[PDB]
């Protein structure tokens, strides 16, 4: 008798019987352990989930110890302690023969990789994560199986199969001597389900120039058909040794027996805020109170995104909303509505193109970077299986890149074929293969971020964004944002451009401030993704109001546009609105939120040519016409020029002025004053 | 002998223990198997001059690594368990032998024939099969680079992925094959096999390198001190060609390079330069790319369409013993830190131009084909030369109009260099003179030795400042570098950063 | 032995059918065709194979059945009696696509189809609707063809891009196991009797459509290869939707269409992006209306939204079809 | 009612008294920025608890550089904590298990973990200690 399993299996029971979590909503002392056993009875389930955090905080960790470190050999231990504890408090569980329980260990500590997997782990609890790519069917597996020969008529039950059709060698009756003779009693034998999946590397893990690699994970218990290709899942078990059956120099192959997937794509709508939050630190939930709190929150993301490329604050305020999206609702005759805003970069090379693509993948989980110079790289390919023989289906880059962004270089570079399946993702998000007899759906809710190139390198202001970009027309309607980045020769602009890159060359992670962290950051975008901002009935007027106007423009004839407005225009308006209040944390649409959107989209529209900062020049405009045009309507007496800086010093409590800076900001308050008097805007009557 | 060393290197442990009287524990330490990895051996042998008398010798191999396989379990400890009175065993492999007991060692049972074998309980090995390829530096010419199974055990397994340029310096071992798969005879071949010990790149780090000879360190300092640096090796470079004194510049420059400045929150910049050649054909063109290929050891040479966009980047090739989906470096992949040298750049298809974007920019290749998604690093310097449409660059026609090329594909590179073929008396009669002068003596007698350098010396030159010379721009040269770019435009960013 | 597998109108959306292997035996064989809808009544078995454990469910029938109560059948009768029971249909027809009538009507009607009879055992008149819709992308034009998808009681939904040769008609592939030169299905095959969804009509090579217009008129798809003749049968109504839309050129011009193709069609639906401030502000409501509504109390309260919505439920619109069909 | 940001009242649109405000903000360069710097030790305190818990509970002994502890504590932790603050909870680890994680600095800008003996008991009693050290 093994003296170091009899220990585990005696402190397991003691296990299930006397750990107790208290409730911090009742308080009262309610056993987790005990009540799980309970709820099997009643939905008749056979996989019980143990967390590993709670067996490491009894007798100091002495009990996990051994498991996580001999785990294959205390296997059937495990299985004998968990059988007496049913049987004490619901017995009705073993008659179906008796039923085979299997432990599922959830929420482990260290999660290894493929890369990491040596011989030395082999009989050791792991966690390997990686993503699904190809999975089999449900069949079942002769785990104890009943051996009756035809001699002496004895029926050998409980026969373990160790990944072979092994038979036993001797008959129990005395008066027989049968080594061969032996038939399988189907009635007597105890089935399993076991499924093989097979597993690849992460989408977000794109290294240099290496070779993907595959594991076969092969499930049991309740874990069939809970790993669907194209989702990160979070597997947990044991590294296996299966020989080749074939062969039967013996040649191994290194299997790894999971008992429990986690899919971390999965994890009542109330309930997705409490999960983040709890799931988080304490210092991390005061860290992103304060950050609500700040009125200047869209000003410091912008910033936070890609600080090696200098300029350009139009086109990093399409990142922030890109990775946040939408709010994807689902009609009541079962179509599903696009939430994702796709950008297409169009701009002169050699514009720090390549920097925005790389920064969105290296940041953003479920990311693959991809290039235009094939079909099936991008949505998926049907390539036949060498080993079972049948049609299976690979993942592409549309795939692996779920609820994600996907990075796609050259995009006027593509073929006719290659365009077309594109598109297809770019209406309903789903991709349909019908080839080899197998008709199936496959979803693919992912944001495209193209950055093609303008036919004749220099974009031509003479011609439209149709006939200098080599796409066609429905593609180029599914963008909602165009920002057209225009190499132009300015001494101001190359100056302050040349002066962050020798900068950023010598203090290399010095120069880098920003005023979030890249921990920080992750944090506030998984949490706003949560959020659902509805549209009030104030700010439904002032939709349809700034599409008539945008509309008028497109109309009139003068101002040739480079895109004719269409409808998908209105319904870009209401998936930008929705990022930009889910930055905010709010979860209604303020009608100023519109004005923020409309500005952006009347941008990336640019038309067909047929001392002080340009950011705080708005700002002081925008302020001072409302405060005027107030006067008119309340009914005051008038404005002087006294009056107008006085407005601004109980308005900008937050600038941070002291008292070297503050008089500096009032000097230019009068400069600001003074260029809207030669101008067109103001005037001064005495 | 190196069982010797782990014997000697463990009594050596023991002394330094009681000289040092300290309080740890000695079993712990004893217990520990203590292994040595000998490297860089003297005797620097090929794949081709492997004789049959080197049986298990130590011999170094410098090459290529091509391919990479997972890992494949090697059982050490077998585990046995009886299948009556359940008693469990640990028989260890000597040799790859696994003596079976013949009856159970428990005196209750002692039965014959009732001990199985558990596979799942067996203390396995990692061991993975590498496939080396030759150096072309020692290939002769007209002879193609053979191949080498190598085995890697212990934990330095991983260590080494597919382009990479390593030193495997193990023992030269052999293992016979099977006729057959189902009988025990053997054939008369023995597959040979190099077993790695220790691993240098060209786990664990360098701690530093003993190359060239400190005495050749001197005169590679005595030529620094001197003022005509810039025309001495402008000189040595190409004494064949006449001229050219402005696109020797250029080239010598690409050799070297600036720095790599890494940054860790930042995007890679590339501090390669692209070198594009242009003008009347027959003016030396072609010459330039076959002398820049032998002083790079890593330089290749390739066509316009002779190579389209599957040559150059990786093709999905098939081993011919494992029948496998293997992938197979490029010409723009094997020259990981070299110069490659493109001839016919203008004849090239649309598909091929594509995808030397990406390569000039972020010096890496995304491909997508196949369902396989995966980025190539390739971070080398491109230089090829272009030719115009009608083989005759007219004075009364645009750059962008006599030849075919891109115009993004234009602002990519660094020096564009218009080498042009005018009718000159005064030139034509000096170049004559220069090119007979060769023919007629083997050696250069009118020129001192002081004047040409040889090209065993400049390749030295090139790899030791490349390796310990930074530099690093200060306040005064960054000044003028952008008042300088801004009097260019004044008459696109990647003219900044060549 | 047959291989069943899951119908297309019971599979959920975005995933993937399933197929396990029947036994046929008895009087049992030569039952079931490559085509219809059956009800195996057998048992569920498994078996023991070689090649199942080194590499990484048959049910044996017993009786074969092929393919509304009785309160539902009077239900039909007294809606049906009504002088507007066409009106309610067009409007019932996509309840989550607002406007664009004219577009109902041809869906409506491809849906029921016409009576196919021989004409004195010699030709045999099509009676499936061919409906192709043509018009600017961004008019919900892919999300009709979603909707046929749920409610019809066999449609296969295919494209232009991935589905070429063999992705609509049938095939001779070779089995793996059996080495032999098996006959596997495709769209235009797998859809018998039923509806046809073909996605981007227009980005489609030279080698496949000269099949489809083979199909539309004699409702048959000869395929000889690897000596296997075989002349299978295809009557379905293919409702395709291609990309062009200048109102100043013909249909022949704008789509990347034959002759011969665009006349096989029934219904041309063209739809023209028009510039209409009363259109956009009854579109802009419609849509807000459907995000914001996306234990006994909280259910009733969801399915009393919905029908609300679609005022003719959508349980009885698609038994309605079926009645009369056969 | 627990904890929910979400609220209408952000971007609501629409003497001499308000200049001594201003002269008050100086002072936040030694409160404000002594309280941010407090803000990432209770993310550190914290969080380097159970970080201890997770390399513990797994292998121990053999040698752990600097580069190759911070990818297996990020991958670990991704269901985040970022490559630069997983340095620093190695680093607060070492000052209160000095005796058993051993810390040995190389010639080059490298630095190799070992430890020996883990136990959870001690480690327990020793992170309530340091957690009411912060507090005062």
């Amino acid at each position: 008798d093994d003296v170091t399993g009899e220990k585990v299996r005696e402190a397991f029971e003691q296990f299930l019987e006397d750990f107790s979590v208290q409730s911090t909503d009742t308080g009262e002392v309610e056993k987790v352990y005990r009540a799980q056993i309970e709820f099997m009875k009643i939905y008749d389930l056979n996989t019980i989930y143990i967390d590993y955090q709670h067996l490491s905080m009894r007798e100091n960790g002495a009990l996990a110890m051994a498991i996580s470190e001999q785990y294959y050999r205390f296997l059937p231990f495990l299985q004998k302690g968990l059988r007496r504890v049913v049987r004490k408090y619901a017995p009705e569980l073993l008659n179906t023969t008796e039923r085979v329980f299997q432990i599922s260990f959830f929420n482990l500590p260290t999660v290894h990789r493929i890369r990491d997997i040596r011989s030395e782990k082999i009989g050791s609890l792991l966690s390997i994560s990686g993503t699904v790519t190809r999975t089999s069917e449900v069949r079942p597996e002769l785990y104890k199986a009943s051996f009756t020969c035809d001699m002496c008529r004895a029926i050998v039950d409980n026969v373990e199969q160790s990944f072979k059709y092994t038979e036993p060698t001797f008959c129990p009756n005395p008066s027989c001597e049968n080594r061969a003779f032996w038939t399988l009693n189907v009635t007597r034998s105890r089935f399993l389900d076991w499924q093989k999946v097979r597993i690849q590397e992460n989408a977000n893990e794109i290294p240099t120039g290496s070779m993907p690699r595959t594991l076969d994970v092969i499930l049991r218990g309740d874990s069939v058909e809970r790993a669907k290709p194209g989702d990160r899942c979070k597997f947990t078990g044991v590294e296996i040794v299966v020989p080749d059956v074939t062969q039967l120099d013996l040649t191994y192959k290194i299997s790894f027996l999971a008992c429990h997937v986690i899919s971390i794509g999965s994890n009542d709508n109330e309930r997705d805020q409490e999960v983040f939050l709890n799931s988080l630190s304490s210092d991390e939930i005061n860290e992103l109170k304060e950050m609500v709190k700040d009125e200047h929150i869209y000003d410091k993301l912008v910033r936070s995104i890609a600080p090696a490329v200098f300029g350009h604050e139009a086109v990093k305020k399409g990142i922030l909303l890109q990775m946040l999206g939408g709010v994807h609702k689902s009609t009541v005759e079962g179509i599903k509505l696009r939430g994702d805003i796709n950008i297409c970069v169009v701009g002169d090379p050699s514009t720090s193109k390549s920097q925005f693509l790389k920064y969105v993948v290296g940041f953003a989980p479920r990311s693959v970077y991809t290039s235009g110079k094939s079909a099936a790289g991008l949505t998926a390919a049907v390539v036949r299986d060498e080993e079972g023989g049948d049609y299976t289906i690979e993942a592409g880059a549309l795939m692996l890149a779920d609820n994600g962004i996907c990075c796609i270089d050259e995009f006027d570079k593509m073929d006719i074929s290659d365009q077309v399946a594109i598109h297809e993702a770019m209406e309903q998000q789903t991709i349909s293969i019908a080839k080899a007899g197998i008709h199936a759906t496959l979803n693919a809710r992912t944001s495209i971020l193209a950055a093609a190139n303008p036919v004749g390198g220099r974009y031509n202001r003479k011609l439209s964004l149709r006939g200098n970009l080599n796409m066609t027309a429905p593609i180029m309607s599914r963008f909602d944002l165009f920002f057209v980045i225009l190499d132009d020769c300015n001494e101001k602009i190359d100056t302050e451009l040349a002066s962050h890159i020798v900068d950023l060359h010598m203090k290399r992670d010095e120069a880098i401030e920003p005023p979030f962290s890249a921990e920080q950051l992750r944090r506030y975008i998984k949490y706003a993704r949560t959020f659902k901002p509805i549209l009030t009935k104030e700010a439904r007027s002032y939709l349809v109001e700034k599409y008539k106007e945008l509309r008028k423009d497109d109309a009139q004839g003068f101002s040739r546009s480079s895109y004719r407005i269409t409808v998908r225009q209105l319904e870009s308006m209401i998936r930008l609105s929705e990022a930009i209040a889910r930055a905010n944390c709010v979860d209604e649409i303020t009608p100023s939120f519109i004005a923020e959107a409309y500005d952006l989209l009347r941008q990336s529209i640019i038309r067909v040519d047929v001392t002080v900062t340009y950011d705080k020049y708005v700002s002081m405009m925008n302020m001072i016409v409302r405060k005027i045009a107030e006067v008119d309507r309340e009914g005051a007496e008038e404005l002087t020029a006294v009056d107008i800086v006085d407005w601004y010093l109980l308005q900008k409590e937050n600038d941070l002025g002291s008292l070297a800076e503050y008089w500096e900001e009032r000097r230019l308050a009068f400069k600001v004053i003074k260029r809207l008097v030669k101008d067109r805007i103001l005037m001064e009557i005495h | 002998v190196i069982s010797i060393m782990d014997q000697t290197i463990k009594d050596c442990m023991v002394s330094l223990i009681v000289d040092n009287n300290l309080d740890y524990d000695l079993d712990e330490i004893e217990t520990k198997f203590y292994k040595v990895r000998p490297y860089n051996v003297g005797s620097c042998k090929g794949m081709r001059e492997l004789n049959p008398n080197d049986i298990d010798k130590l011999i170094n191999l410098k090459g290529l690594v091509l391919r990479s396989t997972p890992v494949i379990p090697d059982m050490k400890v077998a585990f046995f368990k009886c299948n009556v009175c359940d008693h469990t065993m640990a028989v260890e492999i000597d040799r790859g032998v696994i003596q079976e007991p013949a009856r159970c060692e428990r005196i209750d049972c002692n039965e014959p024939n009732s001990m199985s074998l558990i596979h799942n309980r067996c203390s396995f090995a990692d061991k993975q099969v590498i496939k080396l390829q030759e150096t072309p530096d020692f290939v002769p010419d007209g002879q193609t680079p053979h191949s080498i199974s190598l085995c890697v055990y212990d934990e330095l397994v991983d260590s080494c992925r597919a382009g990479d340029r390593i030193e495997v310096t193990g023992t030269f071992r052999s293992i016979p094959i099977r006729a057959n798969s189902r009988q025990r005879v053997l054939k008369s071949l023995y597959k040979t096999y190099v077993d790695v010990v220790h691993v240098k790149k060209v786990h664990n780090e360098v701690e530093e390198v003993r190359q060239i000879t400190d005495q050749d360190l001197a005169k590679i300092r005595e030529v620094a001190a001197r003022e005509d640096l810039y025309s001495l090796l402008a000189r040595s470079i190409a004494p064949s060609i006449y001229e050219l004194e402005d696109v020797k510049k250029g080239i010598l420059l690409q050799l070297f390079g600036g720095t790599n400045k890494t940054f860790t929150k930042g995007g890679r910049y590339r501090g390669d330069i692209n070198i594009l050649l242009c003008g009347d054909p027959s003016t030396s063109k072609s010459q330039i790319l076959q002398y820049v290929h032998k002083i790079t050891p890593r330089g290749v040479y390739t066509s316009g369409k002779g190579s389209s966009a599957v040559g150059l980047t990786a093709y999905i090739t098939r081993d011919v013993d494992t029948k496998q989906l293997v992938l197979e470096s490029g010409a723009l992949v094997l020259s990981d830190g070299g110069v490659c040298c493109i001839d016919e750049f203008d004849k090239m298809s649309d598909s091929t131009r594509s995808v030397l974007h990406e390569v000039m920019e972020q010096q890496t290749i995304s491909i997508a084909k196949a369902g396989i998604i995966t980025t190539l690093n390739a971070r080398s310097s491109i230089l090829a030369s272009a030719n115009p449409i009608g083989s005759r660059y007219n004075p009364n026609l645009p750059v962008t109009e006599n030849i075919d090329l891109p115009p993004p594909l234009l602002s990519r590179f660094d020096l564009v260099y218009l080498v042009l073929d005018k009718v000159d008396e005064k030139n034509d009669r000096e170049l004559a003179k220069h090119l007979t002068n060769l023919y007629l003596e083997d050696k250069p007698e009118h020129i001192s030795q002081d004047d040409v350098l040889p090209v065993e010396f400049l390749t030295m030159y090139i790899s030791y400042a490349k390796e310990h010379i930074h530099p690093i721009i200060t306040e005064a040269a960054k000044t003028e570098l952008v008042r300088a770019y801004v009097g260019m435009r004044k008459m696109t960013t990647r003219q900044l950063e060549s | 032995r047959v291989t069943l597998q899951e119908a297309p109108g019971t599979v959920p959306p975005g995933r993937l059918p399933r197929h396990r292997e029947v036994i046929l035996l008895a009087d049992l064989v030569d039952v079931s065709k490559p085509g219809e809808e059956v009800e195996v009544t057998g048992i569920y078995k498994n078996n023991y194979d070689g090649n199942l454990n080194a590499k990484n469910t048959i049910i044996e029938a017993n009786s074969i059945k092929r393919r509304w109560t009785e309160e539902e059948e009077r239900e039909f009768r007294k809606i049906s009696r009504d002088r507007g029971i066409i009106d309610k249909i067009i409007s019932s027809m996509a309840p989550s696509i607002y406007g664009h009538r004219d577009i109902k009507t041809a869906v409506a009607c491809s849906l029921f189809g016409g009576v196919p009879k021989n004409v004195n055992g010699k030709h045999s008149i099509r009676g499936d609707i061919n409906v192709l819709l043509l018009g600017d992308p961004g008019t919900a034009k892919s999300q009709i063809l979603k909707y046929v998808e749920k409610t019809a009681h066999r449609a296969v939904f295919a494209t232009g891009q991935g589905a070429s040769a063999v992705g609509l008609t049938a095939s001779v592939r070779k089995d793996p196991i059996t080495k032999e030169w098996t006959l596997e299905g495709g769209a235009l095959v797998l859809a018998d009797k039923g509806v046809c969804l073909i996605d981007e009509f227009d980005k489609m090579n030279d080698q496949d459509r000269t099949s489809i217009h083979e199909a539309m008129e004699q409702q048959s798809i000869s395929i000889s290869k690897a000596g296997i003749v075989t002349t299978l049968q295809a009557r379905c109504s293919i409702i395709a939707a291609a990309n062009p839309y200048n109102s100043t050129l013909p249909l022949a011009q704008n789509v990347s269409l034959t002759e011969p193709i665009l006349s096989r069609f029934d219904i041309l639906c063209v739809v023209r992006d028009l510039v209409d401030e009363e259109a956009d502000e009854r579109l802009a409501t419609f849509v807000v209306d459907s995000h914001v509504r996306s234990q006994l109390n909280a259910r009733q309260r969801r399915l009393q939204r919905q029908r609300k919505k679609e005022e003719i439920p959508q349980e009885l619109l698609m038994k309605y079809i079926h009645y009369a069909r056969t | 009612n627990s904890r929910y940001l979400a609220n209408s009242k952000e971007n609501f649109m629409y003497q001499a008294n308000l200049m001594d405000r201003l002269r008050e903000r100086e002072r936040r360069s030694a409160a404000l920025l002594s309280q941010r710097q407090k803000r990432y030790q209770q993310f550190l305190a914290m969080k380097m608890t159970q970080v201890f818990d997770i390399l513990f509970s797994l292998t121990r002994g053999q040698p752990y550089t600097e580069t190759y502890l911070s990818s297996l504590i990020v991958d670990s932790l991704q269901d985040p904590i970022g490559t630069k603050e997983a340095s620093e909870i190695l680093a607060g680890l070492q000052g209160i298990l000095p005796m058993d994680i051993s810390v040995h600095q190389v010639d080059g800008g490298l630095k190799v973990y070992r430890w020996n003996s883990l136990d959870k008991n001690r480690f327990s009693k020793l992170l309530q200690i340091h957690k009411s050290k912060q507090q005062d």
